[PDB]
């Protein structure tokens, strides 16, 4: 039924400022609100004539918040679903997870608990937060325990933003990242990571865009995550219930990250040549230069598959176009498995803001899979990680929250549980 | 003389929806009314589908369950939508999950008891009643989930009286669940134990149907679900016709099974899509016509039931039927001696002037379960997604002791290809 | 042939008799059981009544798996609640004894220029 | 004196259905029961103008009883006299014997005496039953044991209909058969099978129907049926009463079985034909093609025969007849009895059912038989028996309603013991 | 979001003053009044320097602080002498006398209260403070003295908050008094213990800086405090403008300062006196061209902060910096990953159309502690001037306190360039 979404911290609020934009283009909203069940799922009538979205917006400084409630889409949102805490986080998990993370948590959970309140069988949250950064890894953390005990079964679904160096501010990024992921693990349910390096990427191979802003990686992202709840938006073939739809992609309740990978990125001014074909755009799947957490996939195993169409598509091609998949790539499945692919196709074609960088497309596709490579983006991290802690390099700043010097042992300590999962799910 | 039907689950509605509006018609009936049409036969065995409710109108004996609203609306808004009484229906609201576990256990048990309230004043309201058919998926969660339960339930209120299944036994090709052997596997345990007969439909034969022999490009559960109601409407015939041999669910019980767990009957059908007899029959009696994707070469026949359908000279059926097991003498077992009995009914299907069904209880069937387990044990070997399972309540040996059950019946199907 | 048709009866709308053709040539009910039929109902009224106490077993599972996910998410909460006020009671005693301790480090450099200006007034 | 017919179940319920039609025909008696001793020994003449037979129909599924007092011969019988049950005996000696069983029987029985009651002289009973099927097998079995109870002396005669695969729904026939056959044999005391193939394939040679009814073989049945009972019909020696069956036929009280061969069944139609001679017709007897059980008797040997004609008919001739039978055919009789041939001749000519199948013929003949080749169709289905049961095909449906296998065991050890008596009287 | 600034001492004040005059011209704010200028950027951060009072008008957050009138009364009356608020100086009347001691004990504590009576009033007044910015001399003693004490009394009234200082670490060259290593090791040790981040800044290399490089012949206080008002402003930018990466100050803290005692940056600067990228880049990284005095050869890099200035095309920036720190790559610490960043801001500063600045924690720092530190064993040895102190009160070991734990700082900063 319902789904509430919760965005915390610059990164997470920009990309779900983002994202909900592209909702509204999708359902025809206008930015006041008004437009001229179904997208119900994410959207509640308030009043008569208004269509306010099932979100919370957090963040520890007001500055990207304050942002929001001034250029229109100030008038979608309802002032209250609109959180912001006056002193920063100051990029440390520490100050995030405890110092200033206590104070604003009874408000965001009694607030978030108010649309909870207006939906008739709510079904999950879907949390958007950085993975470095300070409010993004600590306050999450935090919201993530205390939904845990808050909220029982409902499902927990996360978009992390991993942080990639050239598009970055703090050096003590990695701490947070495996700071969090630690903290985080054993409440999240599934897990979309978003390495920036990966988004940016694609923005230059792929749009020509010399250096892009965080719009720019914004938009794209935007996309890749309109395509993952599209399923659950308007009502599209399978992945159609929070559980069926991930119930498909981990197989381990540890093991929660699944790869994306967006089908055609063509920038618009090339809009109006030769439409790409479903083969194609398949094709496009198994290619680490289209990928979204950098790694090498014909290198690892895949333990689950998911093709997401969207546009116009019939099965016969799509079936058609797996088989030459197949034949001319790596197929590469574990031991264990099916040799999957669920195939979903939703016939609402894809929207694209105005004003933005990529063009209308005909078809695009999503191929979400559980591969065994994503753990290749857990050592860049435990690597970058250990070699500063070998040190204590910056940790006097956590232990000066008051954090314990064991508590980045202990998380660590799971970094290397996980990698070695993800590895021990090899051959047998 | 009186059976009532339980339909639950997405795949079970679906089908369930389709065979109604198919008998309907067969019968002739209207979306809400009773008797239009120049036939007479119809109306003497309509006792046995129809609780007929006041005024004309007729009212099939029907409940409807699922675990959540979709699927039903879809049904009371379509094709003989107004036809099944208003609380007859069962919405779950809550998740389905696709998890036999939800279906058998937490968010089912919720419901199970509103079902059976409505089975009990159905079946309490019988002058003498037959039992019971419930049509449903095996793999996937409300349907294969709750239906366990819901049988496991009924044999327990009805002890007594007979349990029928059509059951959609899933594929890899055609299909929407990683976990369908898990919940295939946890259905065919639970039937093993508490059904009289259960009508095999495999969603691979199904498929290879439409694809392997009738051009049909892109099968929809849509003309894929039409080969069921057909498949369905068939083998039923003598419950609902002029009736003399079989017919009677308990008779067709006492002569399809010999023994207590094999009650595994793979039926086929006549033409098909959406004929001369010896053609009739030796399609009926093909492979590549089965409703379960299982060769009926590696494997014999323990009992087979025919039913013939249109005006046709029957002088060339019993002539037919006896050639088919001389040509193929081999694949009848010999020790139950009178063992493929046929009948005839002149009131044709839908289109067709000519057809016919066959019910068999072959140990070819065994190729089925081998390969849902082979699936099985193929994920719980290295524990797959089994922690979905676990989580619900569920018990770790318990998909061990399923898994077991079920393969003590492909050993005992192999062990009777035995000898005289 | 040898005839001999010896004529045993004659009749009003009848008559039999028998032709020997050639020579021969050589020279308790008991009521008591329905001890049986009402024994055999004893087999019934047993293997039924059985396959039903097989029945009560299988739902004494039913009850027990659907409490056991409640009874263990139940453990979740009230392990993994207080597994977070015990680590921020921890958190709260540590950064507090942190700026304390870096007071009582500060008022005593405070301390120590009350304790050298009075070295002023006492060395003129 | 009297005599009560019970007709148990289906098939027994429509033989006698379609002899009770044939008994009326012979009698003069209209379907109302109107007519304007003797055949007083089946008909009782109840209050002033009616006819009600002497008889019982019990089933256990209503539907086929349900017929009976739906199409006239409605008003034939008495209203109490036919008995239905309600549920199914489907299929299995076990639930016909025991569980369904059980809860009729009291009312049967109970209802069979008023009956009795009525009897100045009870001399026995005639019950018609499948040998196969369910309440057929079972309930009759049932009913013949406590009917030993309840009328000692009272002799106890019946017609079995012997199942064949053409004409036949289950396939767990031949249990229900091997089952009652034992437990009812030491309460028969002359029987007469009926091969459901003989009788079809009677029809199918000599009637030209090209795939025969019920009701094609039933009246064909009921034509054989009333044959042997027309001697305690009309009265005239020969089997005049029960008791003389059993002193004429049978030798020794196992060896129940008479083998039962119609004359001339010929087809209507055919009626204008000129009509067949006394010796044609008694030829007809010794000739397997128009026998009753399908077994072969220029094989095993005669202990008894009995030519029981119909019709106009003069000794001299059947004499005369009798002569070039022996001559030119197989004379074939055991070691120690005489080389029978009891006569009877009965004047009044044979009818038909004015609708039927057969025409009207001016004498017929009856020859029934005590011959060792009967035991043919004693091991044709001890070996389907022995065959399913080498893995207990469908044991465990009878076990269900609480038989014991040892059961099973214990009948099949005394077909073979029967098997043995047969053969064991040649030489 | 909101600094306040103490500003104390001679060297201070006339830093400060000059740095005032400058960010006030990049903002564009009269003597005065406000606003005049057809930029629009400005005035977004104006809040963190700026405490805006009734009418227009900006006032600058300022406390003036000083032992004695003189240089004071030289700021009023003289550049943008009419834009502090009145009492928001502090007059210390008495001698300053070039004695840390005096000006941390004897009188210097006789002012203390008045001057935080005014940081409270200051502070007390924000929205949501960020910290202190203090500059001011090292040697000598208003400035170098009360101001320790300054901040040694800040931390405590907000330990909370984080602490600035722009320092003055002086030389032998360009100085007159005979005590200054008595003066600056003595604060060195109070820099090391409560403060977040200093700026080191070496009146040695800005004297160089112009006679070494700039063929200025006599360098006043005047062409030499020029240099350190335009490190100054390039330094803070990222705290008062467009608002991309540092800018927030705990920010720059946590990202600067790996180890809670290394916090001594040592900046340079772009173009000089009173340009293509590459040669920009060129220079700003150049030793001949740091604000403190101690080539970034001898010494590895912990952390660096790079600021860009001007409408320049910054596809050659990151690329510029890539390359400097792969050319130059083993004078970046490996054990520290991504430790460079680099930002842009694209308002120019005076005249210059093109201008970059950078901030090091480099251990060559440690070379400049080092020479302080040799001139100060140099007297206290066999006791040279220390009489000045002993009488104000002060300890014989205190001295011996002071070098000890600065030379444990040495000793640190050798100890990582490590592996
Ligand atoms: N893709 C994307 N990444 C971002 C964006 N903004 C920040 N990041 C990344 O997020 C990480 C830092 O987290 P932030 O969200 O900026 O910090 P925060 O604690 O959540 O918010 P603050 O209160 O401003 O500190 C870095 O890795 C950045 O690369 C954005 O708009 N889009
Ligand atoms: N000759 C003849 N045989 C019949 C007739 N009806 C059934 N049969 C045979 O009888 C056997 C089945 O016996 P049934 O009388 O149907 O068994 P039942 O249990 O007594 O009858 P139900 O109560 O309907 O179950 C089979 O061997 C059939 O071949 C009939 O009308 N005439
Ligand atoms: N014949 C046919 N099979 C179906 C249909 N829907 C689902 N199935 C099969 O049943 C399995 C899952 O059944 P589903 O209905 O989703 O389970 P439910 O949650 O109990 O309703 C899959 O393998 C499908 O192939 C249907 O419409 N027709
Ligand atoms: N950069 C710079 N350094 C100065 C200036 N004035 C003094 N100094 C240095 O600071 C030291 C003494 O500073 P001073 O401000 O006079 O000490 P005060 O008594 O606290 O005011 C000497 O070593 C000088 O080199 C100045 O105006 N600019
Ligand atoms: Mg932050």
């Amino acid at each position: 039924r319902e789904c509430i979404s919760i965005h915390v911290g610059q990164a997470g609020v920009q990309i779900g400022n983002a994202c909900w934009e592209l909702y509204c283009l999708e359902h025809g909203i206008q930015p006041d609100g008004q437009m001229p069940d179904s997208f119900n799922t994410f959207f509640s009538e308030t009043g008569a004539g208004k269509h306010v979205p099932r979100a919370v917006f957090v963040d520890l400084e007001p500055t990207v918040i304050d942002e929001v409630r001034t250029g229109t889409y100030r008038q979608l949102f309802h002032p209250e679903q609109l959180i912001t805490g006056k002193e920063d986080a100051a990029n440390n998990y520490a100050r995030g997870h405890y110092t200033i993370g206590k104070e604003i948590i009874d408000l965001v959970l009694d607030r978030i608990r108010k649309l909870a309140d207006q939906c008739t069988g709510l079904q999950g949250f879907l949390v958007f937060h950085s993975f470095g950064g300070g409010t993004g890894s600590g306050f999450t953390s935090l919201l993530m325990e205390r939904l845990s005990v808050d909220y029982g079964k409902k499902s927990k679904l996360e978009f992390s933003i991993y942080p990639a160096p050239q598009v970055s501010t703090a050096v003590v990024e990695p701490y947070n990242s495996i700071l969090t992921t630690h903290t985080t693990l054993e409440h999240s349910d599934c897990a979309f990571m978003v390495d920036n390096e990966a988004i940016y990427d694609i923005c230059r191979r792929n749009l020509d865009i010399e250096r892009p802003t965080y719009t720019n990686l914004n938009r794209l992202i935007g996309q890749i995550v309109s395509s993952i709840t599209a399923s659950l938006r308007f009502d599209g073939a399978l992945n159609v219930d929070l559980t069926e739809f991930q119930t498909n992609l981990v197989p381990y309740p540890r093991i929660h990250f699944p790869l994306a990978t967006y089908a055609p990125v063509i920038s618009a001014e090339k809009a109006y040549h030769e439409q790409l074909s479903v083969a194609e755009i398949t094709n496009a799947c198994f290619e680490p230069a289209n990928q979204m957490v950098k790694c090498d996939p014909r290198h690892g195993k895949y333990m689950a598959c998911c093709l997401l169409y969207r546009g116009d598509v019939v099965p016969k091609d799509v079936n058609a176009a797996i088989a030459t998949i197949k034949t001319k790539r790596t197929i590469q499945f574990v031991d264990w498995c099916p040799t999957g692919f669920k195939v979903g196709i939703n016939y609402q074609p894809p929207t694209v803001v105005p004003g933005g960088d990529l063009a209308k497309v005909q078809r695009a596709v999503c191929m979400l899979s559980n591969t065994t490579a994503i753990a290749e983006a857990w050592a860049r991290l435990d690597h970058k990680f250990d070699l500063m802690y070998a040190k204590r390099a910056f940790v006097h700043w956590y232990v000066g929250e008051g954090m314990e010097e064991g508590e980045f042992s202990e998380a660590r300590e799971d970094m290397a549980a996980l990698e070695k999962d993800y590895e021990e799910v090899g051959v047998d | 003389r009186e059976i009532v039907h339980i339909q639950a689950g997405q795949c079970g509605n679906q089908i369930g929806a389709k065979f109604w509006e198919v008998i309907s018609d067969e019968h002739g009936i209207d979306p809400t009314g009773s008797y239009h049409g120049d036939s007479d036969l119809q109306l003497e065995r309509i006792n046995v589908y129809y609780n007929e409710a006041t005024g004309n109108k007729y009212v099939p004996r029907a409940i409807l369950v699922d675990l959540e609203p979709g699927t039903m609306d879809s049904v009371r808004s379509g094709p003989f939508g107004q036809i099944f009484r208003p609380d007859n229906f069962v919405f779950g609201q809550s998740g389905a999950g696709n998890n036999w576990a939800k279906g058998h256990y937490t968010e089912g048990a919720e419901l199970v008891d509103s079902v059976l309230d409505v089975v009990r004043k159905e079946s309490e309201s019988c002058d003498c009643l037959q039992g019971f058919q419930l049509t449903h998926s095996l793999g996937g969660g409300t349907g294969s989930g709750m239906g366990t339960l819901l049988i496991s339930k009924i044999r327990e209120e009805y002890p007594d009286r007979i349990m029928n299944t059509f059951s959609v036994m899933p594929s890899p090709k055609v299909s929407d669940t990683v976990v369908e052997p898990y919940n295939a596997t946890l259905s065919v345990h639970q039937l093993v134990e508490n059904t009289d007969e259960t009508y095999s439909i495999d969603n691979e034969a199904l498929y290879d149907i439409c694809f392997r022999t009738l051009k049909l490009t892109t099968p929809t559960y849509g003309d894929l679900n039409h080969l069921v109601s057909a498949t369905m409407s068939g083998v039923t015939t003598c419950l609902r016709f002029p009736g003399q041999l079989n017919a009677d669910l308990r008779k067709l019980a006492v002569n399809m099974v010999p023994f207590p767990r094999l009650h595994f009957f793979m039926p086929g059908f006549a033409p098909l899509t959406s004929l001369t007899v010896p053609e009739l029959t030796q399609q009926m009696f093909d492979s590549k016509n089965m409703m379960a994707a299982c060769d009926p070469r590696h494997g014999r026949y323990l009992t087979v039931a025919a039913v013939f359908r249109g005006r046709m000279s029957m002088k060339e059926v019993d002539e037919q039927m006896l050639n088919v097991q001389n040509k193929n003498s081999s694949y009848f077992v010999e020790w139950i001696p009178n063992n493929v009995k046929t009948a005839v009914c002149d009131i044709p299907p839908r289109g067709l002037k000519m057809s016919a069904t066959f019910i068999g209880n072959s140990t070819a069937i065994q190729e089925l379960f081998k390969r849902i387990s082979e699936q099985f044990t193929a994920m719980f070997r290295r524990k797959a997604f089994l922690h979905w399972y676990t989580g619900e309540g569920m018990d770790e040996m318990e998909f061990t002791e399923a898994e077991s059950n079920m393969n003590d019946l492909v050993s005992e199907y192999q062990q009777y290809q035995d000898a005289t | 042939a040898d005839m001999e048709v010896i004529e045993l009866n004659k009749c009003t709308s009848g008559q039999s008799f028998e032709v020997i053709l050639k020579p021969p040539s050589f020279d308790p009910s008991l009521e008591e059981i329905q001890k049986k039929l009402e024994a055999a109902e004893e087999r019934r009224k047993y293997q039924e009544a059985e396959l039903l106490k097989h029945l009560a077993e299988k739902r004494e599972h039913e009850r027990e798996v659907i409490q056991k996910a409640i009874e263990e998410n139940n453990n979740f909460i009230k392990m993994a609640k207080e597994k977070l006020a015990q680590k921020m009671e921890s958190n709260k005693e540590n950064r507090e004894a942190h700026l304390a301790a870096m007071l009582e480090r500060l008022q005593e450099k405070d301390k120590h220029a009350e304790e050298v200006r009075k070295n002023k007034e006492l060395k003129e």
